[PDB]
């Protein structure tokens, strides 16, 4: 359906230009291909739902990315060595096979011939592998949120640096592996990835600077439709109910208790919590900047006074919460830790409890019982929302 | 047509370096320029020739240069071969060379690329890349063209390798046989050029703040080797070829094989031919800069109150702190670091180190500077470790040997390396800095490697006092919780307070609100945060002297800056040592570079001293300036035996003084009333005693 | 060379020229010169080989130009190996 | 002398004590505001000057290397800054935007810039000759 | 160790003044064929502002001695 879509796209381009006097002289247009970007096909249920029944379907996935393989080239058209025959030959592949003609060039000056390939002038294509760690929206317990490796092809490449909180819509895939890699024998239990098609950029509104090529034009085409696409649901019966609730006078009281109905008279706590949920607005300055758009609420008091349970309650309320205990956690747990991967010699980030909570609240218990060696990353993240790590391999600042 | 395409490239290029490429004569260099380059090259053993790219553009309206740039790697051998046809004519170096090798290296490209701009579309093309080196590799000889010897014919073959895999002929070109047995390699008749591989990473200026900087590995061949040095920013120039890496397996998967043979797995790697590493010289910097921008500087330097116009325009968001903002403006303008007599070399840089009570906007200065000072770095400190801060030792698989990681200090060279929360940094890492403070260079003897790398790096600090906020009750001695040396090496000190008031806190609150009221971004200071950069990049080059007898002055002054300190009983100062005197020298020099004036005059020393010493009513500075000027005036009238001085005579004396005050006559009427307020205030004060 | 070294002031002219840019500290400059020139070592198969090589420990104090002195020494002497106690890594100082 | 922009004398002292004029200073000041009109505008023309020289190289900055036709504004700007403008003569981002607008305006023949939702995308390069119009400073 | 260089910093009204004069003059003196002659000899004049033996003499001296 994507193929027939691109066909129709090019053809309607042609009809449009034979109706519209001048654009690309009817040919430069027709020469270049056309690709389509269908996004938001119905948000699938994250990882643990992905069925081997939908190996070839259009899945939608959310969740931040962990590591991005450096740009990897990929053969698309060969350029074979100009032999003593002195007429180099170029040819594409159109499959994982690459055929080198035994005979030499146009004249059979060497019918027996050792044709070689010039692997510098040959064209290429960008294939970026992007690991992905889905959001902990539903991960019950026991297992760390899962991971689905991704591949990206030549236009969405580098649209997703490390740490971002992207969303993707792409087709599932399934490929076998080898064990000995000497004999042609493969292994059952295919491995799986996602050949991406479209990437909702960051699901954020920083807009400091760009990352990639044309893709940003897609981002601009994306940001304007904000209302329905971001609310993911809106009806003026829902919106009418909303405005009606807003009209109600006991609102600030009501919604307070409406957070944790099971929680007793200590309402002001509820009030502060509610105000945390709506936290602030992102006032972005061209000079200065990073003014911690949200707030932060400690709460203390006599033991057995609902505090911990209020925390549970909130963490359940918000769609991004990351519960976490104190004294059973370390600075690395609080703020992701970087690793110079020696595989491809790159920067991977791992398991930021704080980074998982990028946007939306976190929770922390026994805050006092936290160690003094810990409870120091807070001194940074809470007031700048960045973590500046500087260890033997790498120095960087990951904003959380 | 591609054969004759490369041949037209040859013709055009031989023609370019044939005729003159430089029109100048009688003022610069002779008309023919690359002929002179060749002549210089012939006498010596340069073995390569650099040529401008602009001139290439100016050769055939860029078309030649455009063609060279877009597709390049196809022409490297083509142009290198075309070069001989020229050089054979004029300089007969090549037959006397017994070898036929010349790295035609380009430079001065018009469009640098951030490393994340690298695609595969740019394959085989020519490109320039800014970045920061790291973890150089030891130079290893690399084969370029080898002599293969037949197994039975034993004939010589000038076989060329392509950095891919062992190449080999197919039939013995000796027509005696057409064998396929493996021709025996020879190392002697085989010209091999050593190359060094360095891991370059993206700098900070181009990466969006908050994102991890991508990297890559680049290879230096030819004489370009050894030109790199861990930490040095560089702007490489060269090809963007791809190297086969059999080590890519698994996770990608689908990747194809050469079957109509084995999977050709690849990875990008820049290959740079020329390296540039830079970052009375005004003879250079000025005429290098075109006459137009000279007007812009001329303005921003001939204005009278620049030194003030600058200092109140370094922290547009921050409110006041005219002490610290000064301390920063002087930071970005280093000293001279000029070495002594061949005996030793002394430091020429400044290290301001704020220490402030809570909510003093001390992290704002940093997270600003590190975003405005070139080649800078921000590290929270306590998260980091001492080893990471100075230099790291790590192993590499290329030669199975230990080597260096640049770290924050070495990749922060010639830029401010700000830091947070010293106190939180346990001494285990506080120690690793000292050598990057006074000795200016780090020295490391680990895992067999002994080395020493110079880190000419300004530093900073923002640690908080011991008890978070520090008791005004307690003293300062048992209040900072840091040893004597690192307390001294900081050639500034700013214990910032935080206290209550009304005529202050109201202003501060209004200011913060106006900030959070985006619409009320009236924050525009006189000088933008950009023209300040160019003005600095100029002023960085003055290296003034103390020729003014301020020298004598300074000596005497230092005396009191020792006397005022009275630790115990004639016991040594906590805060001031002779290093502070050297610091006064540098602060003076830096203020001079600020005002863009050589030969520091005593008033400069005065400002440096008072800045170093710190730790109704109207705007306080204005009142005290009125006081100072008026008291000097009255003292002069005293000495000169002049008769008397009246209030209205003093007001007209200021009429004289501040005419660049400007504004409107209304202002004069207002400033006059202010002057009368001030003089009657002194009267009400006990500064000058009145008569009659 | 001898013509100079045959004077009477050499033992103090050297000191006053031992340090290019230092004020005072003649005593410390003296010890620097002494351990710089070195003494005649003498192997002792009888009891234990005793080296004739001085070993100065400079108990410094902030402000006093001690590191500048030893940097001068690094430059002037013949086999200087400057190494700071930050990157010590005992495996590094001694052989391994 | 050659434009070594030093000022070693102006910082001498409060030498400005000779002119013991009357309220005549108001006289000078009465003209001050007048020049404030020109001066400001003068400074303005300075950018009309300054930016000018910069663009004299920009039509060989994007030209001589970048033949991707759909180039946008943010990307091209962030390319201009951090290009050779990290050498002796820096420049700011929005200033690069001004440079682009000026290039387009002084050459609307090829360079066609039209904005969609945010950021003005720029045209498809066709490599004219330039200084022939650069003389229009 | 055999020798223990005990240095100490002590406030003095005068000795520090002279020392300061010295250090300031130090930072003052720091900063074709005939230009190189006029430069080498001026560096040697600065080598003589610290009146005793010039340096190169002294390093050749220490080499001679230890040999
Ligand atoms: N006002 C209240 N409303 C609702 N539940 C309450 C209230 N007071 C006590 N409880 C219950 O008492 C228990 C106290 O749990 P928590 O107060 O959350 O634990 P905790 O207070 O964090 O314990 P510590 O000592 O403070 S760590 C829970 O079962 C609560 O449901
Ligand atoms: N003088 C000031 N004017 C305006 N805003 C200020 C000022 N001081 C602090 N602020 C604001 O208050 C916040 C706290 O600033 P700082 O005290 O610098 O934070 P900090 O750097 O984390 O301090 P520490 O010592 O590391 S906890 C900042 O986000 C500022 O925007
Ligand atoms: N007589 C002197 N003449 C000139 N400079 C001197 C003199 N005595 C001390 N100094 C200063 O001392 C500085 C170097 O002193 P250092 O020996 O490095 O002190 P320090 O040992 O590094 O301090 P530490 O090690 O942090 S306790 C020089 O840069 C001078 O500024």
């Amino acid at each position: 359906v994507i193929s027939i879509m691109d066909q129709t796209i090019k053809d309607c381009m042609v009809s449009l230009i034979v109706d519209n006097n001048l654009d690309y002289d009817l040919d430069e247009i027709e020469t270049k291909f056309y690709k389509v970007r269908p996004y938001n096909v119905g948000s699938c249920k994250g990882m643990r739902e992905l069925n081997p029944n939908d190996i070839d379907k259009l899945i939608n996935l959310k969740g931040l990315v962990l590591r991005s393989t450096p740009v990897i080239p990929d053969m698309k058209v060969a350029f074979f060595k100009c032999n003593v025959c002195d007429h180099t030959m170029a040819v594409e592949i159109d499959r994982g096979v690459i055929q080198e003609p035994a005979r030499c060039e146009r004249i059979d000056c060497n019918e027996p011939n050792s044709m070689s390939l010039i692997h510098n002038r040959c064209s290429f294509a960008d294939k970026q592998v992007i690991k992905l760690q889905e959001t902990p929206d539903f991960v019950p317990d026991g297992q760390t949120p899962h991971s689905i490796s991704l591949c990206v092809y030549d236009e969405l490449v580098d649209s997703c640096r490390a740490g971002d909180r992207i969303e993707v819509t792409g087709t599932f895939r399934s490929i076998p592996i080898r064990a000995n890699s000497r004999q042609r024998v493969l292994k059952s239990l295919y491995k799986t990835y996602v050949d991406v098609v479209h990437v909702k950029k960051v699901s954020d509104k920083r807009l400091d600077v760009d990352t990639s090529t044309i893709e940003q034009e897609l981002m601009q085409n994306k940001v304007d439709h904000n209302e329905v696409e971001e609310v993911r649901q809106i009806t003026d019966q829902d919106l009418a109910k909303i405005r009606e609730v807003a009209a109600r006078e006991d609102l600030y009281s009501l919604l307070a208790r409406s957070i944790a109905p099971s929680i007793y008279e200590l309402e002001d706590v509820k009030k502060g919590i509610l105000l945390q949920l709506f936290g602030g607005t992102n006032k972005t300055f061209t000079k200065g900047g990073r003014y911690r758009g949200d707030i932060n609420i400690l709460l203390c008091g006599d033991p057995s006074t609902s505090k911990s349970q209020i925390l549970q309650y909130v963490h359940k309320i918000t769609p991004r919460g990351v519960y976490t205990s104190g004294k059973g956690s370390s600075a690395v747990g609080l703020t992701a830790y970087i690793t110079r991967d020696v595989d491809t010699k790159q920067l991977v980030l791992e398991s930021g409890a704080l980074v998982l909570s990028d946007g939306g609240v976190c929770c922390i218990d026994e805050f006092d019982k936290m160690s003094d060696s810990t409870r120091s990353v807070l001194h940074e993240v809470m007031e700048q929302q960045t973590i500046s790590i500087a260890k033997a391999g790498i120095i960087t600042t990951l904003n959380a | 047509v591609d054969d004759v395409t490369g041949e037209k490239v040859r013709e055009a290029f031989e023609q370019f370096l044939e005729d003159f490429s430089v029109q100048s004569t009688d003022t610069g260099e002779v008309e023919k320029v690359y002929r002179a380059q060749i002549e210089f090259m012939k006498i010596y053993d340069l073995n390569t020739i650099y040529i401008d790219y602009q001139h290439l553009s100016m050769r055939e309206n860029g078309a030649l240069a455009m063609a060279i740039s877009e597709q390049y790697y196809r022409f490297l051998p083509f142009l290198q071969k075309g070069l001989r046809r020229v050089v054979r004519k004029y300089a007969p170096e090549l037959l006397n060379t017994s070898e036929r090798v010349f790295q035609i290296s380009f430079f001065n490209l018009p469009t640098v690329h951030r490393i994340r701009d690298i695609r595969s579309e740019k394959i085989g093309s020519l490109l320039s890349i800014s970045g920061t080196v790291t973890r150089t590799s030891e130079v290893r000889p690399e084969l370029y063209k080898a002599s293969f010897t037949c197994d039975m014919c034993r004939a010589i073959v000038d076989n060329v390798e392509q950095s891919f895999k062992y190449t080999e002929p197919t039939f013995c070109p000796n027509p005696s046989c057409e064998n396929r047995a493996f021709w025996t390699l020879n190392v002697t008749r085989s010209r091999f050029l050593d190359w060094q591989k360095v891991r370059i990473q993206e700098n900070a200026n181009e990466i969006p703040t908050g994102s991890m900087p991508r990297t890559l590995d680049v290879i230096l061949r030819g004489d370009s080797v050894e030109r790199a040095k861990p930490g040095d920013r560089c702007k490489f120039t060269g090809v963007e070829i791809v190297v086969p890496d059999v080590t890519q397996l698994g996770l990608p998967g689908v990747k194809p094989s050469s079957t109509l043979v084995r999977d050709l797995t690849y990875k990008i790697s820049f290959l740079a031919c020329h390296v540039i590493s830079i970052g009375r010289d005004q003879e250079v910097f000025l005429n290098s800069l075109s006459s137009d921008e000279i007007n812009e500087l001329k303005e921003m330097v001939k204005d009278e109150h620049i030194y003030d116009k600058l200092v109140r325009s370094i922290a547009p968001a921050v409110f006041g702190h005219e002490a610290v903002k000064k301390g920063i403006l002087l930071q970005m303008l280093g000293g001279v670091h000029k070495s002594t007599v061949e005996g030793i070399k002394l430091r020429g840089d400044i290290n301001i180190c704020v220490v402030g009570d809570p909510s003093t906007s001390k992290s704002q200065f940093l997270k600003y500077v590190v975003g405005f000072a070139p080649r800078s770095v921000y590290t929270s400190g306590k998260a980091s470790s001492a080893a990471g801060l100075t230099a790291a030792v790590v192993r590499d698989e290329e030669g199975g040997d230990y080597t260096i990681e640049a770290g924050a200090l070495m990749l922060a060279d010639n830029g401010i390396c700000c830091i947070d929360e010293f106190d939180k940094m346990d001494i285990s890492d506080q120690v690793a800095i000292h050598e990057a403070m006074e000795q200016q260079t780090i020295s490391i003897a680990k895992a067999g490697i002994h080395a020493t790398l110079n880190a000419r790096t300004s530093i900073l600090a923002a640690a908080n006092p011991v008890g978070g906020r520090y008791n005004r009750k307690l003293s300062l001695r048992g209040n900072l919780n840091m040893t004597a040396p690192i307390m001294s090496r900081f050639d500034l000190f700013f214990v910032i307070l935080d206290d209550c008031n009304e005529k202050i806190d109201t202003e501060l609150a209004s200011h913060i609100v106006d900030l959070h009221m985006k619409r009320d971004e009236a924050i525009e200071p006189p000088f933008s945060a950009e023209q300040l950069r160019r003005y600095i990049k100029y002023a960085r080059t003055f290296k003034p002297i103390l020729t003014k007898e301020a020298r004598s002055y300074l000596v005497e002054k230092y005396k009191e800056l020792r006397k005022d300190d009275a630790q115990g009983f004639s016991r040594s100062s906590y805060r001031i040592t002779v290093r502070q005197l050297e610091s006064m020298i540098r602060l003076s020099e830096a203020i001079a570079r600020a005002n863009c004036v050589d030969e520091i005059t005593p008033s400069f020393i005065a400002e440096a001293y008072d800045l170093l010493r710190q730790s109704t009513t109207v705007t306080y500075d204005k009142y005290v300036s009125m006081m100072n000027m008026i008291v000097r005036k009255i003292a002069e009238v005293d000495r000169e035996g002049a008769e008397e001085l009246t209030a209205v005579d003093i007001v007209d004396w200021y009429l004289l003084q501040k005419e660049n005050d400007l504004g409107s006559l209304a202002e004069y009427w207002e400033e006059r009333r202010l002057a009368f307020k001030v003089i009657k205030r002194l009267v009400k004060d006990r500064i000058l005693m009145e008569i009659h | 060379f001898r013509k100079i070294s045959r004077d009477r002031g050499i033992i103090d002219k050297i000191i006053s020229s031992m340090a290019p840019s230092i004020y005072g500290h003649r005593d410390i400059k003296t010890a620097v010169a002494c351990s710089l020139f070195g003494g005649v070592p003498k192997n002792v198969n009888g009891k234990h080989s005793i080296r004739g090589d001085i070993n100065v420990l400079l108990l410094g104090d902030p402000g006093t130009a001690k590191s500048q002195i030893l940097k001068y020494v690094e430059k002037t002497a013949h086999r200087a190996v400057f190494a700071t106690g930050q990157g010590a890594s005992a495996v590094g100082l001694t052989a391994s | 002398n050659s434009r070594y922009l030093a000022n070693s004398k102006e910082n001498f002292m409060y030498k400005e004590k000779m002119p013991d004029s009357q309220a005549n200073l108001m006289d000078r000041l009465r003209e001050r505001e007048r020049r404030s009109a020109a001066l400001l505008s003068q400074r303005q023309k300075r950018y009309q000057q300054f930016l000018a020289m910069k663009m004299t190289q920009v039509f060989d900055i994007l030209f001589s290397l970048t033949r991707g036709q759909p180039y946008t504004e943010t990307y091209l700007s962030s390319l201009i800054v951090d290009s050779l403008q990290d050498s002796n003569n820096p420049i700011g981002t929005k200033e690069a935007s001004e440079i682009l607008a000026g290039l387009q305006g002084i050459l609307p023949m090829d360079i066609s810039v039209h904005q969609v939702d945010g950021g003005l995308k720029v045209y498809r390069w066709n490599s004219l000759d330039k200084n022939r119009f650069s003389k229009l400073l | 160790f055999d020798i223990l260089c005990v240095v100490r910093d002590l406030v003095d009204e005068e000795a520090d003044e002279r020392l300061a004069t010295f250090v300031v003059d130090s930072h003052v003196r720091s900063h074709q064929l005939n230009a190189r002659q006029r430069r080498l000899q001026r560096q040697r004049k600065k080598e003589e502002e610290i009146s005793p033996i010039p340096q190169e003499l002294l390093m050749k001296y220490i080499h001679y001695a230890r040999t």
